[PDB]
């Protein structure tokens, strides 16, 4: 569970990044999916409530860092 | 021999993939011979390449636990001390002194030998030479040389890798192409060793010889000092025997030869006037030849004597030897002249393609020469040259011509370092090109290579290479590595290839290697009629433009792994199936029997004796022989041979020859229209063989498969097909198909190689191979074909990327709503490593990526959730210290 | 202008960017002449004149007598295709100067140029399409694109800026004088 | 392929007779300029007396003593005879048919290596 963790806040950062600078070849040719596949994974550990504190400020931080601030 | 420093057992999941000894170059060129390129595959892994990891031997794949005092992987500190000899078919090896108990014999002697080690990752080795080049910590054994004594002359010893030209390098490879393999005369006579002996005699009197029979030294005393009339008759035959050789020579080089004071000691020798004369260069260079021939002779006469550098032929002779012998032999030319008497198709990937936008890229020219650059459909073939299908619009800077479905001029020619760009608008359907930076002016006053076609599919970077050829290719990632692009594509507003684009983009070329394929309905000289009270496979071809063809079954049959009346018709494990040639086909060019699937030689002629067959006698802790292993990868007999006398104009039904597989014991037999042949094989354990055979088309029918059984051995598709496995019926079901060897296929590059840290260096103690970046890839293997192939290389196989979907569509499915022993059973196939490099690959089909997220969601992290989830909606408190808090 | 239109790339010459333009204006003043096109045809058509050798520049090439066209030479017989729009000097100097006349406007002074090159095309006059540059020249910097990125750097990397971008009436002035080139160009092609 | 097998240097005390037989056998062309070579153990390697066709024996520093070496070209047959034997003489003797005529080359490098050099016996004094 720590190492899925850190791999997908890694993942989820570069990703957020790539979508942000629009790329032409995002990760398996379509941002659907780059994104649906790695955020169901995301979506499944908050709910199994994995994350701890810190794991959920850097989540909120990506997701949104101005209201989350 | 060589040192491993520090090897990391378990630096990745596996064990250190570490292995020494000897690969053969395959058809004696440069392209050596053992693990593909771009593969998990070392040394061994073929009849090619011969391995030894400290307790097994490899070859084909497969190992044979050689034992050994303290036998065991190599660990660190390990002298492998491996004997190589060529002259005897054996290669003998010993870890840290004691020999390994099992040599590698009858070994194809043709092809050049090298040294090679396959060392994985994580893992630190350091050679030994001789000289500087390192230190022999222990001694060769007795008539062997040392391993930098064989270094090419004029080069200075390196190492590098052994066949594939990746150096982790980002747009700036050398895409190198294809390499290269790598009466009237007796007085003319008389005078000519008259004027010969006298100009040795000449320098003999400087020093202060005389002459007599006897040759000392200390007396002085020179017996050839005395003219050819008075010469002893020994002294005389020797002076006559150069004497013949060089009028002979001058007679031969292509010109006809007949007719048209000093301080002495002894006698006044009196020469003509060699030097006064003039002597064209052409008789220079003739003159030359005589000497490179009078040198070959000399060389051959020696040879039959010690590795002296005269041994090597006079075109790599050193330059000094080489002028003397020149000069030495060109004295006596200008006496008498006195008197007066598989071209490489690199491409970026087909999802690259672009349908539309404006276009540059660069194409580097290091060496002029078979350079053709353009854009291509994802249709292209790598057998056809580039721009002569319509498929491909191509431009050639060397002959100065575009290519497409035809040849037409175009612009002018290029030099070493143009790079030539490709402006490509496909809205306006334009496209040509501009070498170092200037369009082109094509024939009269267009600038436009080709216009006019339709987009179809998007068209994609490609450039083909012929022999001895490099170029590099620059898609323009970053633009500061664009050149000449201010100077054009900025203009005019087109953009780069790969601007915009993330990752690097992968690169599909032609490889070497040529695969079985199924046969196609539409491919020319292939038409296989399905007929069919016992099913047959004919193959009436039509075209018959290719001279040999090779077809082998989809499916093979597998041997026991542990070799040992319709009641012994179902105990019995032998399986039968035969093969009928139709009259008109020459039986003498058809072989019949099985192959493996390591056959991937091709050539216009196949020979029994060509075939790569290596056996390893592996012996005993005593030193005594006990068993010797035979390796193939093809095992049949010749139909011409196997045809009984007269049967060529007798038999109207033309040959049958029936081919029996004895899995329990591995035993292939032959029958020849009902009489047994004399040539039988035998297998090793655990071996698969297809049914193949191998014929040239000289009639509209060759041959055909035949699927029935004779008395006591069951069919052939018993042994093929597990369902079908008591019933002696013969059935054909859809899955058994032919299959033709062919080149067309494409083959991807990675992005990330394993870096090397090689000294690259003539450092002390021996050249040092390190390498500590761990690197893997997941391969997907097709148990039918027995063959294996990158996970990412499905992108442009749609069938096994669909099927693969489904397949982990279906695994979901299994394992979906907490079937938690069915979960435990995936485990096994679907391992975690698996799944977090799946995850985290960057590089990965969507289907694939999809499928793998799903079925780790399902496997894993999938009853808890779906549990809490559910339990969200209540809501229960207890009563303790945290909640009053 | 082959000779040191390289060199007048690198660094846009203030000759270099004045003799663009003016080659142009005689070009726009050949192109609305209907004489100037038809006494140019027949002059050429009279001396025999081959507009091509000038266009080839002189160098060091021989056929050593291979692959001899006589019977092409012999085809070409059409007083008509003696003079050709393509062969023309006047618009064989502007394609040479075009990559300078091209550096001499910033990559969005040319979105501005393709936009007034349209208004030219849309029956439009010189003072109308001048007038729809000065009140759309909000366009150059807010247009923003990864390539107008590095295009951009190029640009400034290029040594010589005689042009002036902060004066709208000069960027107007040759965003206008570029593109009624261009659009006359396109007329002829 | 030229073979030189050379039989006899046995081992007595000094001053005794020693026969030395060696016969050349292979082609028929280029046999001339039999010589022996003298090295001793760990020692650098000498030139003994050299015969040829015509009875011309090439002398050096270590035909000292007492010699006799005649040679037949009928068979290739040489019959060497050491009569004053001393303990420095102890070394091994190899027998060489070279085509390098007497000691002498005109030519050069083409033929200094073009040496059939047979088998030898090693000569022991007390």
């Amino acid at each position: 569970l720590d190492i899925l963790k850190a791999k997908t806040i890694q993942m989820l950062t570069e990703a957020v990044k790539e979508g942000s600078l629009h790329a032409r070849d995002p990760v398996g040719g379509t941002t659907e999916f780059l994104f649906v596949p790695l955020i169901k994974l995301f979506y499944t550990l908050l709910i199994m409530g994995i994350f701890h504190n810190e794991d959920l400020k850097h989540i909120l931080q990506l997701i949104e860092p101005s209201v989350f601030k | 021999e060589l040192m491993v420093d520090h090897t990391e057992p378990f630096v990745t999941a596996e064990a250190t993939h570490l292995r020494v000894g000897w690969a053969s170059t395959e058809g004696y060129s440069p392209y050596p011979g053992g693990g593909e390129e771009w593969g998990g595959n070392g040394v061994g892994d073929d009849l090619f390449s011969y391995g030894f990891d400290g307790l097994h031997l490899w070859s084909g794949c497969i190992a044979r636990t050689v034992s050994s005092p303290n036998q065991h992987l190599l660990r660190t500190d390990d002298v492998i001390s491996c004997c190589l000899d060529l002259s005897a078919p054996s290669i003998s090896f010993r870890i840290n002194g004691q020999p390994v108990q099992g040599m590698f014999e009858n070994f194809n002697i043709d092809g050049l030998f090298f040294p090679v080690v396959s060392f994985s990752a994580g893992i630190k080795v350091r050679f030994l030479l001789g000289g500087r080049h390192g230190e022999f910590k222990f001694l060769p054994p007795p008539g062997y040389a040392a391993c930098y004594e064989a270094v090419l002359p004029k080069e200075k010893l390196k190492v590098e890798h052994s066949r594939e030209y990746k150096q982790e390098r980002t747009y700036t490879r050398d895409l190198l192409g294809p390499t290269v393999s790598l009466p009237h005369l007796e007085r003319i006579r008389e005078r000519l060793a008259e004027n010969i002996h006298e100009l040795w005699v000449m320098n003999k009197i400087e020093l202060g010889w005389q002459y007599g029979p006897v040759r000392d030294d200390n007396k002085r005393q020179h017996p050839c000092l005395v003219e050819f009339c008075k010469l002893p008759e020994q002294e005389r035959n020797y002076n006559l025997q150069m004497s013949l050789e060089t009028l002979k020579t001058l007679l031969a080089l292509g010109c006809h030869v007949g007719i048209a004071y000093q301080l002495t000691s002894g006698y006044k020798p009196a020469p003509m006037d060699l030097s006064f004369i003039k002597l064209t260069p052409s008789q220079e260079a003739m003159v030359d030849k005589l000497a490179e021939n009078a040198h070959n002779v000399w060389a051959r006469d020696r040879i039959r004597q010690r590795r002296n550098p005269r041994l090597v032929p006079y075109t790599l002779l050193d330059d000094r030897t080489k002028k003397s012998n020149k000069d030495s032999l060109r004295e006596a030319v200008r006496t008498l002249l006195g008197y007066g008497y598989r071209f490489r198709i690199f491409r970026a990937e087909k999802t690259y393609a672009v349908k539309a936008g404006r276009w540059y890229f660069e194409f580097e020219a290091v060496t002029a020469g078979d350079m053709r650059v353009g854009w291509s459909r994802p249709g292209c073939q790598p057998d056809l040259e580039l721009g002569s299908d319509d498929r491909a619009f191509a431009f050639d800077g060397f002959k100065a011509q575009r290519w497409h479905q035809g040849n037409e001029h175009y612009g002018r020619s290029w030099q070493a370092g143009d790079v030539v760009g490709c402006m490509v608008d496909m809205n306006e359907h334009t496209m040509m090109f501009t070498l170092n930076g200037e369009i082109l002016l094509d024939d009269s006053g267009s600038e436009l290579a080709f216009k006019d076609f339709d987009v179809g599919d998007g068209f994609i970077p490609v450039c083909s290479l012929g022999v001895a050829q490099v170029g590099r290719m620059n898609f323009g990632k970053d633009v500061s590595t664009l050149k000449y692009f201010t100077i054009c594509g900025l203009q005019e507003g087109y953009e780069p290839f790969a601007v915009n684009t993330n990752r690097d983009i992968t690169m599909w070329l032609s490889k070497r290697l040529p695969q079985f394929l199924q046969v196609p309905s539409n491919h020319e000289h292939i038409e296989v009629t399905r007929i069919d009270k016992v099913t047959q496979k004919s193959f009436g071809s039509q075209n018959n433009n290719t001279d040999i063809m090779f077809y082998r079954l989809s499916m093979p049959i597998e041997c026991a792994e542990v070799f040992s009346d319709y009641e012994y018709l179902m105990q019995t494990s032998t399986y039968y199936y035969s093969v009928r040639i139709f009259p008109g086909q020459e039986p003498a060019n058809v072989w019949v029997g099985w192959i493996t699937s390591d056959f991937h030689q091709y050539d216009t002629g196949f020979d029994l004796d060509r075939v790569r067959t290596v056996t390893v006698t592996l012996g005993d802790e005593k030193g005594k022989v006990h068993e010797s292993i035979k390796r193939s990868n093809c095992y049949m007999v010749c139909a011409g041979e196997s045809m009984s006398p007269g049967q060529g104009r007798n038999n109207s039904n033309g040959l049958e020859i029936g081919c029996v597989v004895d899995a329990a014991s591995g035993l292939l037999t032959f029958i020849a229209n009902g009489k047994e042949l004399s040539t039988y094989y035998q297998v090793e354990p655990s071996t698969k063989l297809f049914p193949a055979v191998f014929a040239q088309a000289t009639s509209p029918n060759v041959f055909q498969f035949e699927l029935g059984r004779i008395k006591n051995v069951m069919p052939l598709s018993a042994g093929l097909f597990k369902s079908e496995h008591k019933n002696p019926v013969p059935q054909c079901p859809p899955r058994l198909h032919v299959q033709f060897l062919s080149h067309v296929l494409w083959s991807r590059m990675p992005n990330q190689f394993l870096k090397v840290d090689v000294s690259r260096i003539s450092e002390r103690q021996g050249w040092l191979v390190q390498c500590l970046d761990p690197l893997q890839f997941m391969s997907l293997h097709i148990p039918e074909e027995n063959r294996s192939v990158d996970i990412l290389e499905l992108t442009e196989q749609e069938e096994l990327l669909q099927f693969h979907y489904h397949t982990l569509r279906l695994y979901s499915a299994v394992c979906a709503l907490g079937n938690h022993r069915v979960a435990h059973a995936l485990c096994s196939h679907v391992d975690e490593p698996q799944l977090l490099y799946a995850i985290e690959n960057k590089y990965m089909p969507g289907l694939l990526r999809a499928g793998y997220y799903d079925l780790l969601i399902d496997i894993h992290l999938s009853s808890y959730a779906t549990a809490r989830l559910m339990m969200n909606n209540e809501f229960i408190v207890p009563m303790t210290e945290e909640t009053k808090s | 202008v082959d000779y040191n239109r390289a060199k007048w790339l690198k660094e846009p010459n203030p000759e270099a960017e004045e003799l663009f333009r003016m080659v142009a204006e005689v070009f726009i003043y050949w192109s609305k002449s209907h004489n100037f096109k038809r006494e140019e045809q027949n002059f050429v058509v009279q001396n025999e004149i081959n507009n091509m050798s000038f266009l080839i520049t002189d160098t060091k090439s021989k056929m050593s007598k291979a692959a001899i066209s006589d019977q092409e030479r012999k085809k070409m017989k059409r007083k008509g295709d003696r003079y050709s729009m393509q062969t023309s000097l006047i618009v064989a100097a502007l394609k040479r100067l075009l990559p300078i006349g091209l550096n001499i406007c910033a990559p969005g002074d040319q979105e501005l140029i393709a936009l007034a090159k349209n208004r030219f095309s849309l029956k439009d006059t010189e003072e109308e399409v001048r007038d729809i540059i000065r009140s759309n020249i909000h366009l150059q910097g807010k247009l923003e694109d990864p390539a107008i990125r590095w295009q951009m750097a190029l640009y400034k990397d290029l040594p010589n800026r005689t042009e002036d971008p902060s004066d709208p009436e000069r960027t107007v002035e040759r965003v206008l004088g570029i593109a009624n080139v261009l659009f006359h160009l396109e007329q002829k092609s | 392929q030229v073979q030189l097998q050379e039989s006899g240097g046995g081992l007595m005390q000094a001053g005794g007779s020693l026969r030395l037989s060696c016969t050349a056998s292979g082609s028929i062309f280029s046999i001339n300029s039999m010589g022996w070579y003298r090295q001793a153990p760990g020692k650098q390697r000498e030139l003994v007396a050299t015969i040829t066709s015509g009875n011309s024996i090439n002398y050096a520093d270590s035909v000292k003593g007492r010699f006799t070496i005649s040679r037949d070209n009928a068979k290739n047959t040489v019959y060497l005879q050491m009569n004053s034997l001393k303990p420095e003489d102890t070394a091994v003797y190899y027998c060489n048919a070279d085509r390098v005529p007497n000691g002498y080359n005109p030519w050069g490098t083409p033929n200094d290596e073009y040496d059939y050099w047979g088998q030898g016996t090693q000569v022991t004094v007390s």
